[PDB]
């Protein structure tokens, strides 16, 4: 119950009273661990943005990273580095555009690579995590391009060099499964497997269509790369689960995050990162609330937790704030992270009981994206 | 102001987020940073790409197609921010998607988002979203 | 009276006595069974038409007369863009001024002069009756008044509902009488969100009452010469078609190589396309716009030839701000656009869609 | 008292009913006039910043200009252009620094010049209007440099080129009086007159000392170039006035903006731009409130108005908001502009009655500086 | 919270604007963006320049010289903003002036302001 | 006994019998009338001192002994910085280890060996009584013990209040006994806000109990060779004084050219300045630091010569992070620093300030 600032006052007074000297210096962040959490503030489309690195266990900002216009953050699951693809201009928001990838040491936050992406190829969109994606080995970063057409750029992080663009079909998002392979979701309702290990046009194969034209899959599916599990809610809270763990897509039984009765009573998912997935627990978390069908990007005050294998509901939590995005730590007794864009605050909950443990406020202008590493 | 409630259009104040033409706007209303309902502010670049919504006008009971356009090349205005999503579909139906920075075709390759205009281009509705 | 004028134009329109050898009428090249365009295969296919002498071919493609009555008279607007008029280069101010021109054109109907037209009119007792009732006794004895009256009648006929019936699937859907299919509605959405609506819609904003899918402006979209049509035309490999700059009184070099935005009504049944008929398939016409947006090698290739599209006939004044839109049309959107443009076919031409 | 947004909805509805077509396009701002006001938002030291151009008569934003880190705005008094000295960095707030001047057309707001300043020479400081200044002919911009030592940089706006740095004594601020001459304030309590050439050591003459070492002269004096009048408050609301109209400094009698009783009861000036001066009326306006002696940068809620010749108080207005900065239009029946950093709102008042007339809100993150043109 | 009242120092919470060492701080408290009371956050650069205030410590009744230092090279943190001006003099007495971005000396020529640290350097 | 050991050191300190020709005591070069520095002119002015042979010059400037007793024994701190020790290169661990070295150094007091120092101690009945009382009967008959005892005595003497009285104006102002002038106060504020305090203050933060205006670390501030002193010393034109790397057991090439930060107490009366006495005037020593911050041409010119300062004797390992502070010292602030450094003069040397 003594706060961080109180304990810091007492330690400082004790150092003074004792005559203890210390050298003012640049701190290192504590080693990455399961409870580190990153919050990205796209700042309502501002030309410059921030990422907050937070110790979820103490509820403390441990560092920050500056970014350009709508950057896409990525976090290596083993904690070895973080990176983003970002965009700057020579006169704040006008003039020559430069898109680039930076890789950062996760303790000193110093950039260890800055890799220019030729011809300003990034897709500029409100931040979708799986629009820029690391391969499992951490050696490659893949980012999406929309103009002139869907394409995916390949960045060699080991060699610190942009490699090439891959032409793809009318598809969106990037879920990498191997060092040379990733999946995307097509307009026609299929997934596309894109295998690009050989040079030249990639080998692209489609699944059967897995959803109808009037079923809408949100922009923020959860993807656990270590599980190979893609968890993809629709506007009604029906959840598609695709298992990519064999290297090929297998469609798992669909589950409904809401009952027929709740749906008839107006319950619908809604927010930004609406869904989280805990790998060890094989558990799905979905932000939901009662809303009109076209208020799907508004905050929600409830989270439902359900077993991924059965679809059984395990919990429904009243979060107590207007929450836009959720995520979870991937350890035991995980934390459930609940970010409110409007409050610019990350609320940190016990994922089991749903209870609020601590919060971290003043996180930028319009924070929206939470990212954690799966270090287990 | 219940954010989750069905959005209720008005035809009396274009700087407010419930103005009927703003039914799928995402960003900032250009009339608040020196543009007007259907014109960009000085110094910005008008994109040629667009996103469409069928927006019901409570005045005459008709639904009009509003082909939004971005005004680009400036940091976001910060005045009159609004996000509405009537008939808004996910990114893979990009004709109806509004998180995309629709600055394509703007002069000087301007790609930074300042604000959005709301001009009418037609009278029609959509299978996925009709009154 | 308005009825009588147009009915006299209906007679003139199919009358081959307005051509030197009596082999051709307006209707020969603007065949009403083909949305008032030319079905006849000449030396360059259907790209260009043959005149009354059975050998001369023009250098531009015969356009539909449907909806041509909606086009404003030629003028320069307050932003300095020219709009309206008739012919692909707008050299006629309006339909009355245009009607006389094929009659006297040696590569078309080939009458030697107005006097020869008046003589053929005076030969027909029905025209003496019909023209005198509307224009007064002896009109046909005065070549200038005869020829002007023939032009007025023809222009009146082309302003009747038969030429502009607004009965296409698109019109029915806008009246709430039926719905687009999903592919057609996607196509309409693409049309109004991609660059096509920048040029192929009557207004910048608001709702048009009688939309004809053109803003009546002039643009150089950078088309190559149609080699076979240009050969057939006899104008010489040295010829350059400067479009609007060819209109007398236009001197502005920025107008060189610009042509009138055509109405897309009945486009699906009036191939081949563009001012020189260079593309036979509606899909190729659409794909041409990808040359300015796609970075795929295939975007550089005319699919009807398998070779590059070809350099622009006129390099300068291209409408690059509009054409270089930053977004290409994938094949799904091309399909959707074809589906949409098919809905702009008048009801009586739906059986041609096949 | 239909609002701007209401009038516009009415007009758009009438154009729609009439079938009126209009072309979407880029608007021009209305011609610059005496009631145009600019508000600059240093955004509490953010790396990028905004200026809002406002029509003070309508209370309407008529345009904006983006800037970089703590830029210094200047407005030509005759309405012909505006400019700023600004700073950007290759990776948002790190990397290579570039300092530059941009000149903008006041109707289209397009940059008509972008002039690099070599060796990153700008003084980065919370924004003081008289730290960058136009000569009266508009042809030269002069900017202050602090590091490695006080210096003044000379930028030729007509030739669009950086000219040279002038070494000066231990002095601060820049009040230009002629095409080749300006005054500064020295630490020793004199002013320095600096007269400069294209090359060669400038002629630097000090005036007499005019204040003691324990009177503190604020960072935001008012300076009327067209009047040659430098109006310089101290922390107690004593006002020094210096007449530079002859081309040399003439020290006018000091006036007190507050009475002896008000000072005894805790009244002091306070805020950011605490003082304004209306040239034609020869009137001084000062932000004051009851405060402790070291709360001199806090907002104030009152403005006193005094005759600059006699010191007689003409009014004391209750502003009704927490105001940090004031300025006035320079026309007849002037407007008193009252900018609140905390409310991010400019309140626009009748300068004669003090009445609030209208207000413009949402002016960035921490707007602090108001600038007007003296066009008369 | 009356912003115009005489500032009242405390020695119990370093993230608050009335913490005694922050008597002439202008900017943001570094402890709130991953630094500490006297250390900069990771990725920022510690300036060598300083500005001084005499700040009364209500724990021991002594006034101490706080030689503030900026942590530079990042956009402003946005967390725990504070502006106090005890003893603060205008720019022409720069040793006591706090609107200046005191990033001089920082590594890599960093000059953007992120946050400020509040180390003691002597008795006043 | 603590008193008696120091009193023995007091006698040895002024005793020229500890030099080979009996011409020189510690007090010869460390003259108490001059803050324990050497007033004597040699071939290099006052830059370096002359030994007992009357001919040999050293290569470094004789430093004050005032406040030397506050310096920690030599050690490497955890942040990898060497600190403390005695001599400008820290090659002595502490005062006791330092004290025997001048006695045996042929360029200074030039005694041949310990036995010879012991034989001089024995010749003096007062040393036989004083040493035997503190160290035991027979101490002077054992050269190693006699020598170690003499060093202990000397080190004790230099740890007395006489050498470190803390009675300068600065000390008085800090006790609240009097106030600085506005110019001294300005000087103090400059010293603490500019880069001087990064090296010339005991602590990084907090308040020092007995400030001596050094952090006891080693830095290469990039000084040129003092040519006249280097010629007088005879070490040769190719000699490089590597500072701390010359300490036996330091092998790290990053230490080349680093010298111990001197205490600035008494600096106003202990000219000339730096390890080789290269600058005569205190103002010049302060002006030297502007070569890293000023872009004016004069910044690079030594005002004592009208010529460039010179290439650093050791180009590498310069403390550039501290030295390249981005702010130069204008003449007002150099005046202020001079004023302030003069307040560090001990009360008994205040009379020397005028001259
Ligand atoms: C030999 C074929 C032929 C005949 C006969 C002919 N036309 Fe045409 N028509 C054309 C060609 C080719 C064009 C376009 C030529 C150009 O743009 O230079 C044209 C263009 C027109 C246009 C302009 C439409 C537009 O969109 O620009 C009108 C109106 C027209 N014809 C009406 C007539 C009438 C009325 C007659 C009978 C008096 C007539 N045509 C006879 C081939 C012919
Ligand atoms: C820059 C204005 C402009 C844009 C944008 C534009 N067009 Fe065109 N279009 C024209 C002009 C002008 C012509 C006639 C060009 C010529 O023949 O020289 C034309 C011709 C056509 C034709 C052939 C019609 C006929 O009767 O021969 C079709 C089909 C066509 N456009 C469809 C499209 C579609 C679909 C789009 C969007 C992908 C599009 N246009 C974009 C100006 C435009
Ligand atoms: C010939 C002159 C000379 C004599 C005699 C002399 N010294 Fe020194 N003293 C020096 C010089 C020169 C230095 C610096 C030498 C160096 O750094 O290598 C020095 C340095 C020292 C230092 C180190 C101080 C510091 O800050 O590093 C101490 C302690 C010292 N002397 C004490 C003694 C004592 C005790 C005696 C008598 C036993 C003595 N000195 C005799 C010239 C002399
Ligand atoms: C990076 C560490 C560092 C900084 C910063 C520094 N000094 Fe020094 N100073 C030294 C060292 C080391 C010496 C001894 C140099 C040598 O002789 O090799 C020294 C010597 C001096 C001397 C000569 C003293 C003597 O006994 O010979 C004076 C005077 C001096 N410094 C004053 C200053 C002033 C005033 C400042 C601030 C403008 C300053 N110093 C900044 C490290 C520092
Ligand atoms: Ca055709
Ligand atoms: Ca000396
Ligand atoms: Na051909
Ligand atoms: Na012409
Ligand atoms: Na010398
Ligand atoms: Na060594």
């Amino acid at each position: 119950q003594e706060t961080q600032g109180q304990a810091a006052a007492r330690a400082a007074a004790a150092d003074l009273a004792a005559g203890q000297d210390d050298e003012p210096r640049i701190l290192e962040a504590p080693a990455p661990d399961a409870r580190r959490v990153y919050v990205n503030d796209p700042a309502h489309f501002a030309a410059v943005t921030q990422q907050f690195v937070i110790d979820g266990e103490a509820g403390r900002v441990i560092g920050m990273i500056d970014g350009g216009f709508l950057p896409n953050p990525v976090v290596a699951d083993d904690g070895s580095f973080i990176a983003h693809a970002s965009t700057v201009f020579s006169r704040i928001a006008r003039g020559e555009r430069t898109d680039y990838v930076e890789v950062f040491d996760p303790v000193t936050l110093l950039p260890t690579a800055d890799i220019e992406l030729p011809d300003a190829p990034r897709f500029l969109v409100g931040t979708y995590p799986w629009m820029t994606s690391l391969t499992p080995d951490g050696k490659t970063l893949l980012f999406y391009q929309f103009s002139p057409a869907p394409a995916v750029g390949v960045v060699d992080l080991e060699g610190k060099a942009f490699k090439r663009m891959l032409d793809v079909p009318d598809c969106y998002h990037i879920f990498p499964t191997a060092p040379d392979t990733f999946f995307m979701h097509c307009r026609d309702g299929s997934l596309a497997k894109v295998a690009f290990g050989t040079e030249g046009t990639p080998e692209i194969t489609h699944t059967e269509v897995f959803h109808p034209e009037d079923e809408f899959l949100i922009n923020h599916p959860a993807y656990s790369q270590k599980a190979g599990r893609l968890v993809w809610p629709t506007y009604t809270g029906k959840i598609h689960q695709i298992d990519l763990s064999s290297g090929d897509a297998k469609f798992l039984p669909a589950v409904e995050a809401l009952t027929e009765a709740e749906r008839a009573d107006g319950w619908r998912p809604g927010g930004w990162q609406q869904v989280a997935y805990h790998r060890a627990l094989d558990r799905i978390y979905l932000l939901v609330d009662q809303r009109d069908e076209w208020r799907h990007k508004t905050a929600s005050r409830f989270v439902v937790v359900l077993d991924a294998k059965t679809g059984e509901r395990l919990a429904k939590f009243e979060m107590g704030h207007e929450i836009d995005s959720i995520n979870v730590s991937q350890d035991e007794k995980p934390l459930l992270y609940a970010l409110s864009t409007g409050d610019k605050t990350l609320y940190i909950h016990d994922a089991e009981s749903g209870e609020e443990l601590r919060s971290v406020n003043q996180l930028g202008h319009g924070p929206q994206v939470i990212t954690t590493a799966d270090m287990g | 102001t219940d954010p989750r409630a069905k959005w209720v259009p008005q035809d009396n104040d274009i700087q407010a987020c419930d103005y009927w033409r703003h039914c799928s706007i995402d960003g900032n209303i250009c009339d608040c940073s020196g543009g007007s309902l259907t014109n960009c502010p000085p110094g910005t670049k008008l994109a040629t790409a667009s996103w469409v919504a069928s927006c019901y006008n409570p005045t005459d009971g008709q639904s009009y197609l509003i082909a939004y356009r971005d005004c680009c090349g400036y940091n976001v205005s910060g005045r009159c921010p609004c996000l509405n999503t009537e008939g808004e579909l996910p990114v893979y139906r990009p004709e109806f998607a509004n998180d995309i920075i629709w600055c394509f075709g703007a002069e000087d390759d301007a790609m930074t988002y300042h604000c959005t205009i709301s001009p009418i281009v037609g009278k029609a509705s959509h299978h996925h979203h009709h009154h | 009276a308005d009825d009588a004028l147009a009915a006299l134009g209906a007679q003139l329109f199919v009358d081959p006595a307005l051509s030197r050898n009596a082999t051709q009428s307006c209707a020969t090249c603007h065949d009403p069974a083909r949305a008032f365009t030319d079905p006849r295969e000449g030396k360059a296919g259907l790209a260009v038409s043959v005149g009354d002498d059975g050998q001369s071919h023009g250098d531009r493609n015969t356009p539909t007369l449907g909806y041509a009555a909606l086009v404003p008279a030629f003028h320069r607007d307050a932003n300095g863009k020219y709009k309206g008029g008739q012919f692909w280069d707008g050299r006629a101010d309006d339909l009355k001024q245009q009607a006389g021109q094929p009659m006297l054109n040696p590569v078309e109907m080939a009458m030697p002069d107005r006097a020869a037209v008046a003589a053929r009119l005076r030969d027909d007792p029905a025209y003496r009756t019909g023209f005198e009732a509307l224009f007064g006794k002896g009109v046909l004895d005065d070549p200038e008044r005869a020829f002007d009256a023939a032009a007025e009648a023809l222009a009146a006929y082309q302003a009747t509902g038969e030429f502009s019936p607004f009965d296409s699937k698109y019109d029915r859907v806008m009246r709430g009488e039926e719905k687009f299919t999903p592919l057609e509605e996607f196509g309409y959405t693409v049309f109004i969100t991609f660059n096509c609506r920048l040029c192929h819609m009557q207004r910048k904003q608001g709702v048009a009452e009688r939309e004809t899918f053109t803003n009546f402006e002039y643009h150089n979209i950078g088309l190559p010469v149609n080699e076979t049509a240009r050969e057939a035309s006899g104008l010489g490999a040295d010829h350059v078609d400067h479009g609007l700059l060819a209109r007398p009184g236009i001197e502005d070099p920025a107008q060189s190589g610009r042509f009138k935005v055509p109405s897309l009504r009945n486009v699906a049944v009036t191939g081949p396309y563009m001012h020189n008929g260079v593309f036979t398939d509606l899909r190729t016409a659409i794909l041409f716009y990808n040359k300015y947006t796609s970075r795929r090698p295939e975007a550089k290739i005319n699919p009807e030839t398998g070779a590059p599209w070809g350099e622009p006939e006129v390099a300068r004044n291209l409408s690059l701000a509009e054409l270089q839109s930053g977004l290409m049309l994938d094949d799904g959107r091309v399909d959707a656009l074809v589906a949409f443009l098919e809905t702009l076919t008048d009801r009586r031409y739906e059986p041609l869609l096949e």
